[PDB]
């Protein structure tokens, strides 16, 4: 189906076009994901509140890093 | 050095910087985009504080202790009067085979090469000493804001027939020649040269100010050659400043 | 059941998708809140982990903030 | 609960992957999942943020290596 409603009806999942999701809340376009990825959009962030890892033989890309 | 595996912290412990791309300008790492496992064994520069006067430095320490910080860069500010142990020895001396990336003088104080020593009877004065041997070229990068001194030469011994006395030591802190019979020249001072033993008109020479040869006996016996403020290869010149002797 | 009315059950009654109030989500799993999202985030609960096993990226004018980072 | 739940067509959504395991599938490709420790994607499969990337407290970012632009 189309549309994927969590609770209030501006909120949970959506298509985004062909093997794409939207994730949705309050109307904002969070982010989502394809075959590929699992992203934000524009300006949205992700946060882990325990570890946040890269394993194997890929990497992590930034524009620029801050550890405290 | 930045060490693994906890790049993150070690980073911020030795630059300073909780941004990445400022640490790795403090690294002087200048790839961009650059992986961070390039910080992994790299420094920021050391910077030495040298407030003890000190009358007989010895350029092996400084070299020994340069070697131990390997390819680190190494600034040193020298805020208190340095003379070298010997006239034989430069103060400084900075080998080819140094590995610091580059090297940083920033002098607030008197640098000196030693005085040479008055000569005795027939022979010339000694030699005053260089202050500075430089092998590394403009590795060595020098901000004079005091005084760079090669040594006074020592003055010209004295004889006549069975007479020996000796010259005075060039400054700083040259010795005097110490003849046979104990006519002997004066040690120098930090900041005069020493004088030649006198008799009237007869003469040991007296010893040279910083930068210069020593003084030629009443016998004509030479002083000993003056001393050089920097030898060997050319530094990059951060400040000039005052000099006292050849450099380069 | 555990995840309630306003839920989306995966697999098992204990796992899936539950709203957190409006415009939040809880991502779930045995009973567990493993993270979630609202308007503005993507996240994980305190000390529940996101892994890549790609790759992990920050595009754009923002940056990666941490703690520490270990690097093998 | 649903072995599947269908988001656009049959072949993208959320999957069972196993007891209090999900899979994110998109066009049939397993990107991801999540249990109930760890929120992840699959092998070559990434995760990007178009804002912040924030590890937030006392754990820490564990990587093979980092590359910053
Ligand atoms: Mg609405
Ligand atoms: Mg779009
Ligand atoms: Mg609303
Ligand atoms: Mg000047
Ligand atoms: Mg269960
Ligand atoms: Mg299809």
């Amino acid at each position: 189906s189309a549309s994927i409603a969590i609770g209030d009806n501006d909120t949970g999942l959506r298509w985004g076009g062909d093997g794409i999701v939207q994730i949705v809340a309050n109307n904002a376009i969070v982010g989502g994901w394809n075959s590929t990825d699992i992203f934000t959009e524009a300006g949205k962030h992700i946060t882990s509140n325990g570890n946040l890892n890269q394993w194997g033989g890929g990497a992590i890309y930034c524009r620029d890093l801050n550890v405290s | 050095a930045v060490q693994g595996p906890w790049v993150g912290s070690s980073y911020v412990a030795e630059t300073g910087q909780n941004w990445a791309s400022l640490a790795a300008n403090e690294l002087r790492v200048t790839e961009r985009p650059f992986w961070i496992s390039s910080f992994i064994g790299r420094s920021k520069e050391e910077i030495w504080e040298w407030t003890g006067e000190n009358h007989s430095f010895n350029k092996d320490w400084l070299i020994g202790e340069l070697r131990n910080r390997g390819g680190t860069p190494v600034v040193i500010n020298i805020r208190a009067h340095q003379v070298s142990y010997t006239p034989g020895a430069p103060l400084f001396e900075f080998p080819g085979d140094l590995p610091n990336a580059y090297i940083t003088l920033n002098i607030y104080a008197d640098i000196y090469g030693r005085g040479g020593t008055g000569g005795v009877a027939y022979l010339g004065g000694n030699p005053g000493g260089d202050c500075i041997h430089n092998w590394i070229g403009n590795r060595l990068r020098i901000n004079n804001q005091g005084w760079i001194c090669g040594g006074g030469g020592g003055g010209g011994g004295f004889r006549v027939g069975h007479t020996e006395a000796g010259g005075g030591g060039g400054r700083p802190l040259g010795a005097g020649g110490v003849s046979s019979l104990n006519l002997n020249g004066d040690n120098a001072t930090l900041g005069a040269p020493g004088r030649g033993y006198q008799l009237g008109n007869d003469y040991a020479g007296n010893g040279g100010d910083v930068g210069n040869p020593g003084s030629a006996s009443s016998a004509e016996m030479g002083g000993g050659a003056a001393g050089r403020a920097v030898v060997g290869t050319s530094p990059q010149w951060i400040n000039v400043g005052n000099i006292a002797g050849s450099w380069l």
